[PDB]
């Protein structure tokens, strides 16, 4: 009364494999896995960039958070700043900056 | 009946596999297959250049 | 000479040697002091003495304990002289400085060993199948978490840290096993229900839809007999213990399910490397070894993701283990042997070296 | 919260304003049996696809239009109507070009407010700077800009159809000579990566040269998705060499440190100082390792012997343009800065000339 | 059982085992070029074709639905998705029609011409398989047959622009229309002399005459540049798609040509096809063109067929196989 | 463009350099009251046919000449005087038929340039090897050629005078023995075709006899031209099994994986390794289901068992002798490899031998 | 040594399996120069010596005058730091220390084996340099078959199928009576 209880609760052979319980290949198989894992891992590793080569690919960034927010107000500090001092196109002109008067006329 | 021939010949159809085996359905894109015949012909040419006496 | 590795789990250890296929040993991590006994001797005698947890959520905590539980690893479990062998051990991601200097301390001066090294649990998951860039999800008995990784380097601005594991699943199993009306309160029956979790929980593929299969049919339904012979029947259980991790607002936690957190450990990392993480999520850790967690996981990474994005949900059968499969594979490459900390050099430059030699 | 929408020959990156970085990023592709992007791109066998943008210059409108939908629905998942936008705008865009990118965006989407913006001008800004000279170079086009006071001088402007996608095609022929075959397009992303991953930009090119001849020591190792191994030697630097060499790709060209100097002689003397303390890269071809201090070499080279250069290469930089625009858009005072739809059927196209500059 | 022929202008439904379709209704546009666009307006069609055409019980009757060649995953997905949900059958197929079309012949091997009302496909066949790679479509069908006949009898000096009127030069196409052997020759007979000449009775009683419109009209199958089509014509995508085929099945290719759909009624299309064909492939290459009377409705009887058959009954997809697998099944069950 | 002409012993493969797959392939016979290939067989009523091709070696000069000139003009529609010509000999072809080949080739049909090539090398060359050991099976002879470095080794090559002609003829046979009568040539090309969709080699002859005997799970049906149905049981696996057990048609000679094997240890144990790595099978006796595990099973009971085995034996391999000159045909570094009109008119019908090896 | 010097050229073989591919190396493409400053003068003067080897990875590399740097070891073991005689003074001081009559037949008979000898022209540098050793008038053969690799096998497999040798064999019996001293007596 009791097996045919659990024998409605078996599970699939494929469920099994998925547990790490039935292998899905025979020693040798695994084994030449492994070595080439392993291969792989040895010339991965070997070209492995560095801290900073990973920094100036914008990986991972070594400035910390406050840091950083610290950057971009100063940046939008100056940046309205020179923008509301910005010359117009006739002290351009006269300065000769602007070589050509068709260069922003319709300002 | 007519009905027979085609249930007999439903019957015996083979799986897409086997189609597949028989270079009926391609395993593989008009590109990929360019890439592998390119891939040939590299390795071909080297192994030419290289190849003893 | 034969390295050794060892992963410091919350709830278990994973001990063995360079080389191997799995790890030799495997026990819980606790220590007994009368009201010394450690793991499996302590658990057997834990009526008669009180017990200790040295790693708590991934981190060393009680470090005498956790002298205890390395000399019962070393010579009780592997049968092993510290000194006549190489060892790797694991840590947890943001492990913080001062720790694994003080692992490191202990490992020369304590254990007199030839060599040391200390790797990150999540690198070397990546690394057990053979890759060196990713995202791992490492969920384990204390602690979950999300570390992406580009070329060997665990990238810390990006790391989510879920303090959501099996022990919780655990416990909301016997919750919900408890409001079904079978008692599961003590300490033996919590041991009974964790069996049960581990042997017929599974993670559905479509959570509402699962439900509605268990409300339409017994079709879900499994039964579990227990130490007394009783026999119990399970339905909805089995899927909804494990959704917790998807859905932590069913133990009363505010934080996103492991999907999202793997979304945003993603997004939290430069857009250019982005699409190497997608198609490289590595699933590590005994709370992953629910059958269906993968496709789950496969279908929401899908659904949060760019549409045309190819993502891969990497989650063997051993993954269960797959943290230590790597150090073994780590420890035993040739190009590792100068990657060692040596005594010498410990010696020379004292517990400050493993931050510049490890990484 | 305002959008930003920077329009690459290869890549749209959008986003909203304040943002450190672009939300979305996609490729700049249309496709008919509407597909837009990576989407049109995986489709792509079974349609075929058009290239709205080439050169830096909107060509076709109704895939434009495409573009932009995808943009704002499916990539931001925003209204359109409910956020101000920003545009990018190649150098020397044609004056009928940006009416009509106003007109359409105005009309057809509805906005309360849009702004066009130079790409070079937003790369400068995105560095707090607005007098310097950008080199900005991307996948289908590359220029060098001098910019005074936020004021791009149309005068002195180079326009040079050496690129990214070149390069790219360059490294394909190269690597192909050496005897990986890469002719497909599937190769040619493949090939794309590997120029991203492994490429750099040589201090001394004839050195670097006889280096590679000498040994081993410069090769590298690219893994194929089959797992396949492939060996890369001096093409990591002869690839983007083309950069200074252009007739490494039967051009004619100066090359762009050649570009930079003769951008910086065609304008005016006493701001000549000011452009070159103030060399701004920007774009995806100027990510190479190395490319900052080689163009320090030759512009050192070419400028008088007194003379301050500094390169500025951010690790950024390959957004830098969207980057400035999301800064641009966020500034308080950018908010009188922009074209109301109000204001738009007022003057029509023709506004677009006089609020933006 | 039930089959369901889905077309882009006539839905074509009945029972299995009947030689004819009960029920024929036009699609009335949620199905464009054989692919479903509008999913309301088609469960609208589905269930006026289960309650008010065939007055019967979804739930009652394993059903055969029809699909285009190349239809989409998802579209065949969501088809699956609505048939099992929302009309609780309790097992259902989905069948490509050119597939059904070579099946009605008594084949499982050969090379189909599908002409409907919206689109033409060449879809090649080797053991009950489509080809994919070697399908052709060619947008160019019944409707716009039916268009131009429109326009050139206007040139004529007949008006006909309402839609009503459109019907009216529809049956006059099926009435009168016809697929010239040799277009040139016709051409020049129909200028010699009457004798090609025809007369329609309008429903006023008006009487029209018809000439060489007769044979221009389908011509258009052939040459697609009649109206403004770069597109090859019909033999000619028949012969790109044989040459898309594995060389050795080539030869099984063009001895078994079948022809189905409305648009392949036209008297001397056989002929034509015959004729073009022999042309195009090699000098000794054997060449049969199958067009059976019952082609207009060809599609729909193979499903009769299918679904009759005995071995046919594991191959249906099941309710409780739905509810386990979801629309994924459809993949694997119908092939 | 080149040309590539593979000389079956019952098919002519015939087509351009470059392409995947021949542009012709028909049966190699020639017709007398002339008729050639498939017109001779469709005129075959009428007049005797004969087959210039025997065994793999050409034994009627003037039917080969008619069959070539059946290939440029009516086949292939070139002239042979535009085009370098790539024709393919059988294994241990003599010199003095390679010859006369290439004789006829600079005379009759006035080529600019030829080579002639080994069937089993070009084999190997197809799926990019240049060694390993081919077992090539055609239509009217088997063999067995180890390779190393592109060069055939003539004191290990076997060869076996039963291939697919000879199949066809015991099929014929058994299933006559069945009670089916089979004995005209177009009831021949019924039994070949039969042959072709319905026969496979079966794993385990012995248990695949006892399950043909034990159930119907085997059988298959076959609808004759006449609308009879037949059925066809163990003949399925039976027919091919001959390959294996030759004896079933009165033959001594060995099986091919005894072959195989023979084949392997003629050649120097060093190379040994690398031939059992690369087993390439190759012809249209090849294609029959189940063949190529079979013969890893066979030859896995024939070898150390510690040693690598490898069949290799892809979809297309019945034209893949004509893939791999289609290959080497087009490659760059080949054109050197042509014999020329002039070196021919210097040297004569001796250069082929210095020229190809 | 071949390892150490493709290492000097920047191609990275530490591990044991990269040792093996090292070791395919030289078996395949290695030889020995028949003057080896020549030699070393043409591979520096144009890529017509240089040779490739495909990696198992399908990775490609190349090799110039390692191929003949490394077997020259051999006739130069300074090399690799070794003060010892080439292999052609070794032969010459072994024939030295041979009775002078006996002298002329050991020049004249010069064979080599084993698989260290398979390089494609050390039989030619031997003749040279042993010549170069020898008297103005001595006649030098130096003997080098293909077959060499496993020479010493097949000449035992020779001499075991003589029939003159089954006398030769040394008996279980004649072991038990005289023990391991048996051997001394019966194998010469
Ligand atoms: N088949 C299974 N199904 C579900 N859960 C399982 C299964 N097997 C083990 N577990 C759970 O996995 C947990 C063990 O995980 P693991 O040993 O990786 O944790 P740890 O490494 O000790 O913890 P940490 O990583 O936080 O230090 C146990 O709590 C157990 O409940
Ligand atoms: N790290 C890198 N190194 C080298 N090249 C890169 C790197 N990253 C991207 N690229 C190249 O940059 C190009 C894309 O640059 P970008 O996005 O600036 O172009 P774009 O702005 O779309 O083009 P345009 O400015 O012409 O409209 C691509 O062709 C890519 O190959
Ligand atoms: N005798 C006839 N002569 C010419 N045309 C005809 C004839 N009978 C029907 N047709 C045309 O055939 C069309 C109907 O064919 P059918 O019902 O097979 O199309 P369908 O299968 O609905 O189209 P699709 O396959 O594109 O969905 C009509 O447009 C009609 O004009
Ligand atoms: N699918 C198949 N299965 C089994 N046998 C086949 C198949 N297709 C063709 N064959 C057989 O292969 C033979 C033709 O093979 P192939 O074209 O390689 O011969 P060949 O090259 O003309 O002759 P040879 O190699 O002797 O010169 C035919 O006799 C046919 O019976
Ligand atoms: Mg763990
Ligand atoms: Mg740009
Ligand atoms: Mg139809
Ligand atoms: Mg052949």
């Amino acid at each position: 009364d009791s097996l045919a209880i659990k024998l409605s609760n078996r599970p699939s052979k494929r469920e099994l494999e998925e547990k790490n319980i039935l292998p899905r290949q025979t020693d040798e198989e695994r084994l030449e896995l492994r070595q080439q894992i392993g291969t792989k891992l040895t010339r991965r590793l070997s070209q492995r960039p560095t801290a900073e080569e990973l920094e100036q690919r914008n990986i991972l960034k070594p400035r910390n958070e406050q840091e950083e927010q610290e950057e971009k107000r100063e940046i939008k500090r100056r940046l309205t700043r020179k923008l509301s001092q910005r010359p117009t196109v006739e002290e351009l002109r006269e300065r000769k900056i602007l070589i050509r008067f068709s260069d922003y006329v319709e300002v | 009946c007519r009905k027979d021939s085609l249930a007999i010949k439903l019957s015996n159809r083979p799986s897409k596999r086997e189609l597949e085996e028989k270079n009926i359905l391609p395993r593989q894109t008009d590109e990929e297959r360019l890439e592998l015949r390119q891939q040939i012909g590299t390795k071909l040419t080297r192994r030419l250049s290289q190849r003893p006496t | 000479t034969t390295a050794l590795v060892c992963d410091n789990g919350s709830g278990l250890v994973k001990a063995g040697f360079a080389g191997d296929d799995a790890p030799r040993a495997v026990f819980p991590s606790i220590v007994g002091r009368p009201r010394s006994y450690v793991g499996d001797e302590a658990q057997s005698k834990r009526g008669i003495l009180t017990l200790k947890y040295p790693i708590e959520h991934g981190i060393i905590t009680n470090w005498d304990d956790m002298e205890k539980i390395w000399h019962h690893t070393f010579y009780n479990e592997l049968r092993v002289a510290p000194e006549e062998h190489p060892t790797l051990l694991t840590e947890a991601p943001l492990n913080p400085k001062a720790n694994r200097e003080k692992m490191t301390q202990i490992m020369f001066e304590t254990f007199n060993v030839p060599a040391m090294y200390v790797a990150i649990q999540a690198v070397l998951s990546l690394y057990a199948s053979g890759r060196t860039t990713g995202i791992v999800l490492d969920s384990g008995d204390g602690v979950t978490h999300n570390v992406p990784i580009y070329e060997g380097y665990a990238l810390p601005h990006a790391i989510m840290r879920l303090d959501l594991a099996g022990r919780d699943l655990t416990d909301y199993l016997m919750k919900i096993l408890t409001e079904r009306g079978y008692s599961f309160v003590t300490t033996a029956e919590r041991e009974i229900v964790r069996d049960i979790k581990e042997k017929l929980c599974y993670v559905a593929l479509d959570f509402e839809n699962e439900m509605a299969t268990a409300a339409s049919s017994s079709s879900l339904e499994k039964s579990y007999e227990l130490p007394d012979g009783q026999v119990i029947t399970i339905g909805n259980e089995r899927f909804r213990c494990p959704e917790t991790l998807f859905q932590p607002s069913f133990i009363g936690m505010e934080s996103a399910g492991i999907h999202e957190t793997t979304y945003n450990s993603i997004m939290k990392c430069d857009i250019d490397i982005r699409k190497d993480l997608y198609a490289n999520n590595v699933m590590s850790g005994g709370t992953t070894m629910y059958p269906g967690i993968a496709d789950r996981m496969q279908k929401e990474i899908t659904a949060l993701a760019p549409s045309t994005m190819k993502i891969k949900i990497i989650a063997p059968p051993e993954r269960k283990y797959s943290v230590w499969i790597g150090g073994s594979i780590l420890a035993s490459l040739s190009t590792f042997q100068q990657m060692w900390i040596t005594k010498q050099e410990y010696d020379e430059a004292g517990p400050s070296i493993v931050h510049r030699k490890c990484f």
